[PDB]
Order: C-alpha cells, then structure tokens, then sequence
C-alpha cells in the first residue's frame, strides 16, 4: 500500500504549483485523500481533503483560495494546486489515506519538496578529490559537487554500480547556492585500475556529470 | 458528538 | 477553536516509562484522537487511534512498549522501556464536522529526547582543493563529520593557528542509522591555499574536539 508523489518542485514567487498523489495497491475511491504542510520547526498543518467517490472537499479556513484538490478515478491520482507561492510556500507537502469512518491518517506519500524563489537555476561544478597524502590496501575517493541550485541532486557512484561504502553528506545552503561532498572506500585492487565516477544528476538544469577519480 | 465519517 | 494542547519539548532517561500528553479542548473532551510519529526526512508514522475510555488501536509497525490512555479531555501516550529509536516529534491530531465541514487539526507536537544514551565521537575525512578547481584560482576545503550523536557539533577552520570566519560553510547534522552526519566548506583563493602551512578542520561535540589537518606541502 503506497501513496506515490510527484518529484521536487522549484516554483517562481506569483505562480502556482501542482502536485500528484498517486494510490498504488489499494482502492483509491474506498478511502479519502488527505494533505499536509509540514511546519518549519516542528509539526503539521492540516490542508484538505478530497472525497474522490464524491468530488467533495473541505480546507483549513487559512488555505481557502489558496489549495484547490483534484481527485481523477481514471487514473487513481489526487492533485493538489498551489496558489500565488511565496516562500512562505516553500515546504514539504504529503498525502495521507483516511477511511470514510474513522480519523486516522494510516498511510503517507514520501512527501513533495517544494522551492518558492527567484534565485537562479544552476548546474554543479564537479570536481573528482583524489585520495590524499595513497599507500594501503584501501582508499578514499571524493567528489565535490559545488554551487547548484536548486536540490534536488542525484549523487551514485559508477551509476549505483558502486554502492557498498559510499556516504553522501548533507549539503550546505550560501547565497542561494547548495554545495555537496560524497566519499568511497574502495580497495586498491579496484582503484586506479578500474574506472571510478562520481555521477551528479541535477533535475532543474536537465545537466548529468560523470567525473572520473583519476591518480596524482 | 465528534462526527467521524467525511 | 477544536485544539489540541501538547507541551513542545519532552525529555526521559534510557529505559524509563514515557508518558506524552495531549490534552483536547474541553468542548471536545470526549473525542477521539490519533498519535503519530515524525522523525526528520521520513513522513509522518500512524502509531495509534485512542478513545475516551482509552481503548486504542495501534497501527502497524508499533512495538508493544507503545500503549495509550485517557482521563477527561487528556490523552496519553506511553512508551515503556524507552529506546533511542523512540527519539521523534509525537503529535495528536483530531477530526470533526464543523459547520457542516469536516476538518482535521494537529497539535504542535512533542519533541522526545532520550537521556543517558551513550556517545559516538565524530570521524573526520578532509579533502584538499583538486588541482582542476585550483585552476580557476578558487580552493573548497572538504571536511566530511562522520558517526557524531548526539546531533550538535560546531565547526571551526583554522589557517595555520588563526580561525578563519570567511568562507566557512557548515551543514545542518542529518541521521544516518544510529548515529549523525554533517559537512563544512571552507572557500579559499588558490594564493590563500598555497600561502599556508596548514589547515585544520575543527569539531567541537559534546565537550570532545576533532581536528584533521592538510598541507598544500
Ligand atoms: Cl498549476
Ligand atoms: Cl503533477
Ligand atoms: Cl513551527
Ligand atoms: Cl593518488
Ligand atoms: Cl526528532
Ligand atoms: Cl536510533
Ligand atoms: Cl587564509
């Protein structure tokens, strides 16, 4: 049983956004559909509900005129439209099921994050990090992935081939530009005799890097 | 009464 | 004016019981409320429906050191035998038909920290600028805080034995398994990098500091 949203969202301040909540494994009009902001420190914020064997609705009072909730039966998908974003928009927002009888919010969406700003759309500079000052049975590769905007990225390693021993670190936030490092142990037998990228995948700019860890 | 159906 | 009351903050120590209130208004003192719980970058977890009488139903994936009661417009939630895994936001949430409408509304949750947990001590990897980026005059310094928990550090640079305020970006901590993770940049000139001796990233957790240096030498 699954509640599958629609991806990442950037958003211009004054326009409006729409995001999609697709019922997987269950009867999409045999229970409501729900959705949620989720708050800036801690918490939640009611949004709506749609009856999808009903087409019927309710709203918090604050997101009247603000959220309209679609619900289309032909293809088990809840839409909710976002009006007239400011960045006071920017958030993560999920669905829930609830049954017709009782309150429960049972199962949840992965949530939609999404971004209200101006700030420009930039692809990273990627920079492969050789290991640093080498000898051993075992090393550390590391790329730098410096100056996009906006998240999301999709950093693998060899395209997900490479999956044991990888970390990937939270981002930093500066002027409207997020910078990223991820790191992998590898075994000498593997590095520098086989071909190690780092693979850097930025939605908003439709821009994929694969940058080869190469020896000093 | 709390009313529980939507 | 349906409100759920809940405190924003709950502390308890490893292996105690834990009881969470959340209280409704008193024109709704007989409804029945939902508990869920948030931990960061997952959604929301439905733990349980409670009633008046404090008869409840878990949803799946609750363990059993999870229970809940009630007593007039209370509502509990107890965690016997509290665990680290445990540490999240709880909320209540409540649903009625107010003129005519059906609405659902939250409680501003409570944060649970466990106390007595014992601590893990940051690993640090550091990278030097790559001689591609130093091409274009422009330096990033890498430090990458690996297996830290509790989930406050802070981070210092330092050139030679001289903090360095400009250029410094530090993460917020994110979980990873048991433990936490966090990052800090330090931007330089390519002359700023190569005029140094050293560079030092510098962890400050839990009265423990961690420093890893690298050398343009
Ligand atoms: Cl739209
Ligand atoms: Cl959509
Ligand atoms: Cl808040
Ligand atoms: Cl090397
Ligand atoms: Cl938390
Ligand atoms: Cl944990
Ligand atoms: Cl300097």
């Amino acid at each position: 049983v699954q509640l599958q949203q629609s991806g990442a969202a950037l958003v211009r301040p004054g326009t409006s956004v729409k995001v999609s909540c697709r019922a997987s494994e269950y009867a999409f009009t045999n229970y409501v559909i729900e959705w949620v902001k989720q708050r800036p420190g801690q918490g939640l914020e009611w949004i709506g509900v749609i009856n999808p064997g009903s087409g019927g609705t309710n709203y918090n009072e604050k997101f009247k005129g603000k959220a309209t909730l679609i619900a289309d039966k032909s293809s088990s998908t809840a839409y909710m439209q976002l009006s007239s974003l400011t960045s006071d928009d920017s958030a993560v927002y999920f669905c829930a099921r609830s049954t017709y009888y009782s309150g429960a919010l049972d199962y949840w969406g992965q949530g939609t994050s999404v971004t209200v700003s101006s700030a420009k759309t930039t692809a990273p500079s990627v920079y492969p990090l050789a290991p640093v000052c080498t000898t051993g049975s075992s090393v550390t590769l590391g790329c730098l992935v410096k100056g996009y905007f906006p998240e999301p990225v999709t950093l693998t390693w060899n395209s997900g081939s490479l999956s044991s021993g990888v970390h990937t670190f939270p981002a930093v936030l500066q002027s409207d530009l997020y910078t990223l490092s991820s790191s992998v142990t590898v075994t000498s037998s593997t590095w520098p005799s086989q071909s190690i990228t780092c693979n850097v995948a930025h939605p908003a700019s439709s821009t994929k890097v694969d940058k080869k860890i190469e020896p000093r | 009464v709390q009313i529980l159906n939507k | 004016q349906l409100v759920l009351t809940q405190s924003s903050s709950a502390s308890f120590s490893l292996g105690a019981s834990a009881k969470l209130t959340c209280t409704l208004s008193s024109q709704h003192s007989t409804y029945t409320i939902e508990w869920y719980q948030q931990q960061p970058l997952k959604p929301p977890k439905y733990v349980m429906e409670l009633k008046k009488d404090g008869s409840h139903s878990t949803g799946d994936g609750i363990p059993d050191r999870f229970s809940g009661s009630s007593s007039g417009a209370d509502r509990y939630l107890s965690i016997s035998n509290i665990q680290p895994e445990d540490e999240a936001i709880y909320i209540c949430g409540v649903g009625d038909t107010i003129k005519e409408q059906f609405v659902y509304v939250f409680g501003g949750g409570t944060k649970v920290t466990v106390l007595g947990q014992p601590k893990s001590t940051p690993t640090l990897t550091v990278f030097p600028p790559s001689s591609e980026e130093l091409k274009e005059n422009k330096a990033t310094l890498v430090c990458l805080i690996s297996n830290f928990s509790p989930s406050g550090v802070t981070v210092a640079w330092k050139a030679n034995g001289t903090p360095i305020t400009q250029g410094v970006d530090t993460s917020n901590p994110t979980k990873e398994g048991n433990k936490f993770m966090a990052s800090s940049f330090l931007h330089l000139t390519s002359d700023q990098w190569r005029s140094h001796n050293s560079f030092t990233c510098q962890v400050t957790h839990e009265g423990d500091t961690v420093e890893k240096s690298l050398s343009p030498a």
